DNA sequence: TCACGTATGCTATAATGTGGTCTGACGCGG
DNA sequence: TCCGCGTCAGACTCGTAATTATAGCATACGTGAGG
RNA sequence: GAGUCU
């Protein structure tokens, strides 16, 4: 693909297919044209060295270095470490309609509640904004909605107060030790950047306010609404799973 | 535990006879006239030469191994078109040969997007001459300089430069650390958001509404001009394949659908709204 | 360490007394950075299994 | 005695022990190491000069031709720091380098007379260091991080166990050289002696000294004591050594003369060894059956045959013996090894040895180097002398073999880099003694071990590389070229060097974006260790030995400062008074103690150097004007601290706060608080956002001025004077006649910087400190930077902190702040943002920056000019244009749809798209700057060419005002020598002074000062004239860009953002927390006096943290603000000048045993006012490190102030008007703002772009990411039900691509159901698993 | 114990995300091994319901 | 049948075996 | 007994974007436009 | 590469 800058940026499997053709290719020249067995043989191992580069690069001994110096990266490793494809890209991936920022506390909300930002809050729940917008015909269509939102309109805000209501919304903070660490509350929109955590539930999250930040997630179908709702609301998670005592312990 | 591929390739080599003079005028009136084992021995003993100067041809592009191989090729070019009638020795003609196909593997395999060797070859005066004005300007070569040193355009020698410009692994973590790819970084551009992409199915469904809100014949010439109904986006002219069969008719009546649609984006809440877009 | 902190911080600690706790501290500091990565791999192992 | 800048503002200190030696120049380090690589020496080997001699002269492979180096020289450079910066370049120097091709004949023997070409060549620009401490790389000031790594020299190290379940020590050597192949020495656990070469495959230690031409029987007599045989009669005897048997259990009847010392089987103690020694004995009589495993050391043959009887190094028998003593043999040298003391080693280490000669060990060493390849005699001696034994590929440096030569115990520390024979079996000698018992292991953290390589070294290695490249191109075209024709720039090429160093100063770890939050993190960024990058350590490699505090720190290296991550305790900061020794090791000031008595005579000790004496503590009581107080003395020696007598002591510490790094210094009570938050505060400090007023810490240490004025932020006064002119922008300075030369103009110009962006976007902004018309010292702030009070640091501001509950407000750590502090507009912060729009050329062609730009509002284009360039001064808000820019689309196959809308509006505008660059969405700041650069060959933008006349007209100006007033300077100094002997006061005034060619006196010295100010008139004319040409040159230069850049337009925003819910705070006790509420003033708990709190803290968040300084800090605050009340109050009634100076004496002049004398009187009343309206916002007190104020002193400065010995006040609840029920801690804390501001954090995303291979939406708030759903987080909702939440974030919220789509209608739609399908990610994997050539397919239902 | 058992559970895909996914492929390929899917990491990579 | 970028082709003094980073650790096979 | 290969917590922020060297000229190979 | 929560 062409960077902006007018450069383009490929990945290293082309350099090593670019290895295995052109060795491959000389192989073939040199068995049509008949050559002393001595170079025929260097070019077959050149040609084995290839394509082991290719599979999997640094097993068959000194792994080919590109251009700075490090090992091209292989089929295999794509698939193979950590960062591979299983752990990065298939038991965990980055999510729609999430966001954070710093937490701060919110002691006069109660237990099943959270602080969350206006513009946070505007941003997440887009589709349904557009979606009464359009119920109620204020909206004519889509792109009107996505430019009324722009424009921030004070009808938007009764809007966006109205979709909120009733709709949890995960908080999160890692590290993610036990289930606790992902939360449903019901979001209060607030004026201000921070999100509000009740104090109580501090406990679970291991949250301190010196800095810490949240995931915030957005449960979209029924579904999703009803078990963060049943399951995972802050009230309905009050003992640990780990021993029987309450978790949700003032201090 | 001799497991390295060249170790093992140049110990092959160097287990080769070295060749004389009257030898090689014997053995490469043979090889021309077509003997098998003159061609074998002229090349096996002549293998050390190609890695005399496949040594002294590596960091460049490909890897010594590679550098050899092709060097091989030069040298059996060599062989085929060597004259022994000719007094002067096969060592001189060769080393041509060698450095030749070398050279010209490098400026293609080396390159990710394939640089022609007209440009390549192009390059290599510019890079010089940037040389000469670099130990003298004790700065470096700008286009402009280099452009009035060889009188020739500054588009000319800027496309050059830009060719130049060697490409980036997307692979590669790049903050020091294998902290973040260049892939994450880079959104795939092609494929639309679900945002635009559901922007789209609203305009073409409004459309479908908006054709049976209009007249019969004005959304009849209309979206069978566009292909919006239609199968093939034709032309004010080309309507007159249909039954239309006007140029004058089709141009007042594709305006007039366009002039009440106008009116119903006015009304519904867009015209200006949905401009900005 | 043979020798022990005989003072409080509210009677303050002289340099050597504060160069002595230097050592448990950092190595209190460096044990959480290092060694949470081998409670964090057992929690994978254990998740893996059951 | 006080100078200029202190008489303003006087710190009161409680320091009690007078510091011998101030703090020295702080950027000591990073400015001597540079100065060494670029300094010009014809001796001394310092950088470039010992670059070019160690590599040329370079001679040809022929040996016809040579390349010699004469010498080099830096142009000066192309463009200074500020066009450097802006432009984007590097700001370097030429290096133009004079070299001589000299020519030999080959018919001639040696013949030099045939061509000598010298000419001065040009090998790439090396980048500048800055006078502050920095380098300008590609317009970005970075600093380069000194490094520290393993010494060269040898080094004894041991496996404590790990190999073998066995759990033997295998001792070890390991000789490490500056450049050149390692060479290992170690054992085996059967006790064979092994060498590996370049750690390369084992092979017997013996080799290497048959490589080196050793004979068995010499080697032998290298390592063993011999044991002499003599055979007398029929019995055998043995020549004894009274010890050697010691401690052994003897195996015969010991019999000396006729009389029995030991008993057969038991243990010969002490005794028996004084008596035998003392009876003189030398033979003993022995059995013949002792001798069966005695070793022989040399070859023994028979006379008769001349055939060998036994080889060297051979086990004895009772048959060997017995031809030995027939063949005429009556002396029998054998090997002394008794086990234990004297081991067999090398011995058993023969037997193992497969090799016989030197040519069978040198083919054995060629061998393992060079696996398969045959060997040749010359190839095998030519790779061995090349190895450690030639002069280019092997060098230990001087630190090299002054390490190697203490370590073996020489008195010669200067010697050849390359290894000796003597060198290696020294080694040897030493590894084998260690084996024994005696001799130790040398301790890798021991900073006796552990050397810094500032940058100058680290210069010169790449500088090094880049030659050695050069050298093989070199070497190469002189062999092949014809001689004559042939000069010598056409072999040499720069690139490479260039490129070595471009590489070093861009590419580097060690060379970092400096950290330029505030003065202290650029300082203490600039004084930085790091034990990672090239040569040195990795995060992997390091364990938990090297981390933690070693003994030598001290005084070296700060134990309190470190990053808490995974660096911790590879990168740290260099101690306060800390210093490199001459070979690169760190040493500390410590005052000598001569006779008991302590003297001011000063010596640096190095690491090992300090364990050698004993050294007393520095808090240790010394009396008056000679010895110490107390008998025992409490210091430290051999690593380990405890009491000594009075004649023991050798040494003692030359401050408290030599232990200490820089940033901990800062914190004043650090003596009260946990290390581990103390590091954390010191950590914080750097972290500090400059306010918009800068106001000074109340309690403070000392080293507050001390760091303001060596960051180089403040402009300081070289030459003093009084200030002629003051300015918002400039500070002209006259200078006074006695520091004033008599040659140029004596008028100082420092011109100030104003409002620039620094690397983390903040604000630099220098204030003048000094009113027009004010006397001031050399060494005087003339202007404050950004974070500094007149002369002092001030990272934050100090506020009235109450040390309370409020309603779950201050929670965990959560900070309550009062309105009042948004409205006094303290921690509002400054931002300057830099945007930059390119113009690049496409395919399809150019980009154009007009301000036609299709489908755009009158509203956006109303703040865009002619050009399409927002105003200077025009407030803008995300989704402002600030830049116009358009890019020629190529033929757009529109859909349908596209072509009736393009239709409609008739706006098809042309093939030209929208790529303008605008505010990014939620910044909003205003327009302070714009910068244009364009190509030399492109025709300019009106705006580009109006930006152009502007700093034309402002050069011309500048220039102008430079001839002006040094003409103004130059001629009233001429007025004053006309003066001196020819009175014509009124009349040369009536004469115009451009006439005053004509004017002199008489021949005397005061003719020839007339002559200096007269050639420096015209001097100053011409040079005015060039210096124009030059900006005028610079101003029109068009810029050479990246290739495809046709111009770049550079925007400046200034953004003012407030503080508010979420911003991070702390104090310097490292005592962090995040602001939840922005309380009412009504609100906010408020005094008997009405006076409400601006911060209230949580108590509970201090016992737990055991930083107790942070309370000591707000008591002596409230005592310092208590007495800055009292000024106040004194001030608004006028009262007396008299009884202002009795109230301050006595305060300055209070605490039990103050060092700090403040002899108030001298003090002017005119100096007098001036101080106390500066005391009047809190007296300023200093608190050293460890040697700070005590409870008692607090106390008495809070009578002093009439507040409560307790600290706590009666607080009423703003709400209620109720009091609270107990007494409530108030004072003043010094707080920061630091970097991390909510505004900057917080982000969210419904939908967005998506990734390339994954599909799965992108990371970070500046791609507009989606928070990542870890394996972590997934776990937590299979531990809940929540399946359908697992499932929605695996696929329609990631990969599924139709799914997402789909699902996104419906909730427009209202239908709130997912529709799920397959995650393209999994696609990718069978499509990877696929390309290994594994078939895998999903099997149907 | 807990590695091995992770390993020796009869689906190859939980196998592979574990840990030595060479290892776990290569056996798995020549054995021609099918798995049906029964786990929660089996489910949750193809991203279905768990 | 050129016009114009791309591609193949040949040169003859003799020359004929290559040449960066160096230190983790604790487990478990082969 | 020693070498080989395999693991090594989880998110978040910034910031930037390099180097080398390969000759020169005559016929050979392919497509499009104009005569 | 330098940081921020644990
Ligand atoms: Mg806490
Ligand atoms: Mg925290």
């Amino acid at each position: 693909v062409p960077l902006d800058g007018g450069r383009f940026a490929t990945s290293d499997l082309n350099d090593l297919y670019r290895r295995v053709i052109n060795r491959n290719n000389r192989l073939k020249r040199l068995l049509d044209l008949a050559a002393p067995d001595i170079i025929v043989r260097n070019e077959k191992r050149m040609l084995q060295e290839a394509v082991d580069a290719l599979l999997d690069n640094g097993r068959r001994g000194r792994a080919i270095t590109g251009s700075n110096k490090r090992p091209l990266k292989s089929l295999a490793d794509m698939i193979k470490g950590k960062q591979g494809r299983f752990r990065q890209n298939l038991l965990g991936k980055r999510v729609d309609y999430s966001g954070r920022s710093v937490i701060t506390v919110g002691p006069y909300l109660r237990l099943h509640q959270c602080g969350l930002p206006k513009k946070m809050a505007l941003e997440l729940f887009k589709p349904f904004i557009y979606g009464k917008l359009e119920l109620r015909g204020l909206a004519t269509t889509i792109k009107a909605a996505k430019k009324m939102v722009e424009r921030e309109e004070a009808v938007v805000w009764d809007i966006l107060d109205e979709v909120i209501r009733e709709h949890p919304v995960l908080l999160n903070r890692a590290p993610t030790l036990h289930r606790l660490g992902i939360q449903a509350f019901e979001p209060v929109l607030i004026e201000g950047k921070a999100i509000q955590l009740h104090p109580l539930v501090c406990a679970a999250y291991n949250a301190d306010f010196d800095g810490d930040q949240m995931a915030v997630h957005v449960p979209l179908t029924l579904e999703a609404q009803l078990e963060a709702r049943a399951l995972m609301m802050s009230t309905n998670n009050i003992l640990s799973p780990a021993n029987g005592e309450p978790i949700i312990v003032p201090s | 535990r001799v497991l390295d591929a060249t170790q093992l390739y140049l110990g092959e080599i160097g287990y080769s006879p070295l060749l004389t003079a009257e030898e090689e005028v014997y053995f490469a009136r043979r090889a021309l006239r077509g003997d098998v084992a003159s061609r074998r021995r002229m090349i096996e003993s002549n293998l050390r030469l190609v890695v005399k100067i496949a040594r002294r041809y590596g960091n460049r592009g490909l890897a010594l191994l590679d550098l050899i191989e092709e060097g091989n090729l030069g040298l059996i070019r060599a062989v085929e078109k060597f004259d022994p009638e000719r007094g002067f020795r096969f060592s001189t003609y060769a080393t041509w040969w060698i450095r030749q196909t070398i050279e010209r593997a490098i400026m293609n395999q080396t390159r990710t997007i394939r640089l022609p060797i007209h440009i390549v070859k192009e390059l290599n005066v510019y890079l010089r001459t940037a040389r000469e004005l670099s130990h003298k300007l004790d700065h470096e070569p700008s286009a402009e300089e280099i452009a009035e040193q060889l009188d020739k355009p500054v588009d000319d020698v800027s496309r050059m430069l830009r060719l130049n410009e060697r490409i980036t692994s997307v692979d590669t973590p790049l903050g020091g650390d294998s902290e973040k790819a260049l892939l994450d970084i880079l959104a795939d551009e092609k494929e639309n958001g679900p945002e635009d992409t559901t922007q789209d199915d609203d305009m073409k469904q409004s459309i479908v509404k908006w054709l049976f809100e209009l007249n019969a014949k004005q959304r009849e010439v209309l979206a069978r001009r566009f292909g919006l109904l239609g199968y093939e986006a034709a032309t004010l002219e080309d309507v007159g394949r249909e039954i239309g069969l006007t140029r004058e008719r089709v141009r007042q009546i594709q305006v007039e659908g366009l002039r009440r649609l106008r009116e119903i984006l006015q009304t519904q809440g867009l015209n200006i709204e949905a401009l900005f877009l | 360490i043979e020798t022990p902190i005989t003072a409080n911080f509210r009677e303050g600690l002289n340099v050597l007394q504060y160069f002595i706790s230097t050592h448990g501290a950092r190595k209190g500091l460096a044990d959480t950075a290092l060694k949470t990565a081998n409670s964090g791999y057992l929690t994978r192992r254990l998740v893996d299994v059951a | 005695v006080y100078s200029y800048t202190e008489k303003k503002r006087i710190r009161k200190d409680f320091g009690k022990r007078p510091q011998v030696l101030d703090v020295p120049y702080l950027l000591s380090i990073q400015l001597d190491s540079f100065q060494k690589f670029i300094e010009q020496d014809p001796e001394g080997q310092y950088g470039l000069e010992a670059a070019f001699r160690s590599v040329f002269p370079i001679q040809s492979y022929s040996g016809n031709s040579e390349l010699q180096y004469v010498s080099y020289r830096l142009g000066e450079p192309v463009f200074d720091v500020q066009e450097c910066q802006i432009r984007g370049v590097t700001y370097s120097a030429p290096l133009r380098v004079k070299l001589r091709l000299v020519i030999y004949e080959r018919e001639a023997p040696e013949g030099t007379v045939k061509d000598i070409k010298e000419q001065e060549v040009y090998m790439g620009e090396i980048p500048l260091m800055t006078d502050n401490g920095t380098f300008v790389i590609n317009g970005t000031e970075r600093v380069i991080v000194s490094q520290l790594h393993r010494s060269p020299g040898v080094f004894f190290d041991s496996d404590k166990g790990k190999t073998h379940s066995s759990g033997k020590v295998l001792y070890n050597a390991r000789i490490i050289p500056y450049r050149g192949s390692w060479l290992d020495f170690e054992f085996d656990p059967k006790d064979n002696l092994f060498v590996r070469i370049d750690r390369r495959r084992k092979l017997p230690a013996t080799i290497i000294l048959r490589a080196l031409n050793y004979t068995t029987e010499q080697i032998l007599d290298l390592f063993f004591e011999k044991v002499i045989f003599e055979i007398r009669d029929n019995k055998l005897q043995m020549e004894l050594v009274p010890e050697r048997l010691r401690g052994e259990t003897a195996s015969f009847d010991i019999e000396a003369n006729g009389k029995v010392y030991v008993e057969k089987g038991r243990r010969i103690t002490a005794r028996h060894i004084r008596q035998l020694e003392k009876d003189d004995v030398k033979l003993i009589e022995v059995p013949v059956e002792y001798i069966a495993g005695k070793v022989v050391a040399k070859d023994y043959i028979d006379e008769s045959t001349g055939e060998l009887i036994c080889a060297a190094n051979m086990e004895l028998s009772l048959d060997l013996l017995a031809k030995l003593s027939q063949s005429g043999h009556k002396r029998i040298e054998t090997l002394f090894t008794n086990d234990l003391d004297h081991g067999p080693y090398i011995s058993e280490t023969l037997r193992v040895d497969p090799t016989n000669d030197r040519l069978s060990a040198l083919v054995e060493i060629y061998r393992m180097m060079r696996p398969g390849e045959p060997p040749t005699r010359e190839a095998a001696e030519s790779l061995f002398e090349n190895l450690f034994f030639s002069e280019d590929r092997y060098d230990l440096s001087a630190v090299g073999r002054m390490k190697f030569n203490r370590s073996l115990l020489r008195e010669e520390i200067e010697g050849s880099g390359i290894l000796s024979k003597d060198d290696i079996i020294d080694v040897m000698k030493k590894l084998i003694d260690i084996r024994n018992g005696k001799g130790e292991v040398d301790d890798i953290d021991h900073l006796g071990n552990r050397r810094i390589r500032s940058v100058g070294e680290m210069a010169e290695n790449q500088f090094r590389v880049g030659l050695v490249r050069v050298e093989r191109a070199v070497k190469e075209r002189l062999s092949l070229g014809d001689l004559d024709t042939l000069m010598p720039q056409d072999m040499i090429n720069a690139k490479p060097i260039s490129a070595a160093v471009k590489e070093f100063f861009g590419s580097s770890q060690l060379s970092q974006f400096m950290d330029q939050n505030n003065p202290l993190s650029e300082i203490t960024h600039k004084r930085r260790i790091s034990a990672l990058g090239p040569g040195g350590l990795t995060r992997e490699r390091a364990g938990f030995e090297v981390r933690d505090v070693h003994p030598t720190h001290y005084g070296r290296v700060c134990p309190i400062e470190t990053p808490e991550g995974p660096n911790i305790g590879l990168i740290n900061s260099l101690s306060v008074y800390a210093q490199t020794n001459e070979y690169g090791f760190l040493e500390t000031p410590y005052r000598k103690v001569t006779d008991g008595v302590v003297t001011d005579e000063i010596h640096y000790l190095s690491a090992i150097e300090e364990g050698n004496y004993v050294i007393a503590q520095a808090n240790s009581n010394l009396d008056e004007e000679g010895h110490f107080v107390e008998d025992l003395v409490t210091c430290r020696s051999k690593g380990e601290s405890s009491l000594f007598s009075r004649d023991q002591v050798d040494y003692m510490d030359v401050s408290t706060q030599q232990v200490v790094s820089v940033g901990a210094s800062l914190i004043p009570f650090l003596e009260h608080d946990d290390a581990n938050r103390a590091l954390m505060g010191a950590n914080m400090q750097r972290q500090a956002v400059p306010t918009l007023r800068a106001d000074k810490p109340l309690v403070g240490t000392g080293m507050e001025r001390a760091v303001a004025v060596d960051s180089g932020v403040t402009a300081v006064a070289k030459r003093g004077g009084v200030v002629q002119y003051v300015d918002a922008s400039r500070i002209v300075i006259k200078v006074n006649e006695d520091e004033m030369y008599p040659g140029e103009a004596g008028i100082d110009i420092y011109n100030l910087t104003k409002y620039t962006r620094s690397n983390q976007n903040t604000c630099i902004n220098q204030m003048p400190c000094v009113s027009l018309g004010e006397p001031v010292e050399r060494g005087d702030v003339l202007a404050d930077g950004p974070s500094t009070d007149l002369g002092e640091l001030a990272l934050g501001q100090n506020m009235r902190v109450a040390f309370m509950p409020w309603n779950g407000y201050n929670f965990e750590d959560s900070i309550l702040v009062s309105e009042r502090v948004v409205q006094e507009d303290r921690f509002t912060t400054i931002h300057i943002q830099e945007l930059a729009c390119v113009s690049r050329d496409t395919k399809l062609g150019p980009e154009e920056i007009t301000a036609d730009i299709p489908n755009v509002g009158e509203a956006a284009l109303s703040k865009l000019d002619e050009s399409g360039i927002v105003y200077i001064g025009a407030e803008v808000t995300g989704g402002d244009i600030l830049v116009g820019k358009v890019t020629p689309k190529g033929e757009t196959q529109l859909t349908p749809e596209e072509k009736l809308l393009r239709a409609i509006f008739g706006e098809k505008a042309s093939d030209v798209k929208d790529s303008s660059l605008r505010v990014p969405n939620g910044v909003s700041g205003t327009v302070i700057d714009v910068q244009v650069f364009t190509r030399d060959g492109v025709e300019k933008d009106k705006r580009a060419l109006e930006i152009e006349e502007m700093q034309l007209k402002q050069a011309k100006k500048d220039l102008s005002e430079e001839l002006q007033i040094l003409e103004a300077g130059l001629f009233s100094r001429i007025r004053a020598v006309l003066v001196a002997g020819g009175v014509e006061a009124e009349k040369l005034d009536k004469l115009p002074r451009d006439r005053w060619l004509e004017l002199g006196l008489t021949d005397e010295e005061k003719q020839n000062q007339l002559e200096q100010l007269a050639e420096q008139y015209d001097e100053l004319k011409h040079e005015f004239e060039k210096k124009l040409e030059a900006k005028r040159r610079k101003i029109t230069q068009g810029d050479d860009l990246a290739p495809g850049v046709l111009k770049i337009v550079k925007v400046y925003l200034a953004v003012k953002r407030r503080i508010q819910p979420g911003d991070k705070m702390a104090g310097r006790h490292g005592n962090k927390g995040v602001i939840s509420k922005i309380n009412p003033i009504e609100d906010m708990p408020y005094d008997e006096n009405g006076t409400p709190v601006d911060i209230v803290l949580n108590p509970l968040g201090v016992p737990s943290r055991m930083n107790i300084g942070q309370i000591l800090e707000t008591h002596l605050g409230m005592a310092a603000k208590g007495i800055g009340d009292k000024i106040n109050a004194m001030l608004k009634q006028q009262q007396e000048v008299a009884k202002l100076r009795e109230f301050i004496q006595r305060a300055y002049d209070l605490g039990a045993d103050v060092r700090q004398k403040v002899d108030l009187s001298t003090f002017s009343d005119e100096e007098v006012m001036r101080l106390a309206e500066n005391l009047r916002k809190g007296m300023p007190i200093a608190t050293p490190v460890f040697d700070g104020a005590k409870e008692a002193e607090i106390k008495e400065l809070l009578k002093l102030g009439d507040l409560p010995t307790s600290g706590q006040i009666r607080l009423y609840d703003g709400r209620t008007g109720e009091q609270f029920e107990r007494p409530v801690t108030v004072g003043y804390m010094y707080m920061l703002k630091l970097n991390h501001l909510v505004d900057d954090k917080m982000h969210a995303r419904s939908t967005g772009s998506y990734s390339l291979v994954t599909q799965q939406p992108l990371g970070g708030k500046a791609q507009f990411g989606g928070q990542r759903f870890g394996e972590m987080e997934v776990w937590a909702l299979e531990a809940y039900g929540a399946a359908y939440t697992l499932q929605e974030m695996l696929t329609v919220k990631s990969d599924d691509v139709n799914g997402r789509t789909k699902m996104y209608k419906n909730i427009v739609d209202g239908n709130h159901q997912m529709e799920p399908g397959m995650p393209e990610s999994f696609n990718v994997l069978l499509k990877e698993i696929r390309s290994l050539g594994i078939n895998i397919e999903l099997e149907d239902e | 114990g807990i590695t091995k058992a992770s390993l020796a559970t009869e689906s190859f895909i939980s196998a592979a995300s574990f840990q030595e996914t060479t290892r776990v492929l290569t056996e798995a390929a020549v054995a021609g091994k099918r798995d049906e899917l029964r786990g929660l990491k089996e489910n949750v990579i193809v991203g279905r319901l768990i």
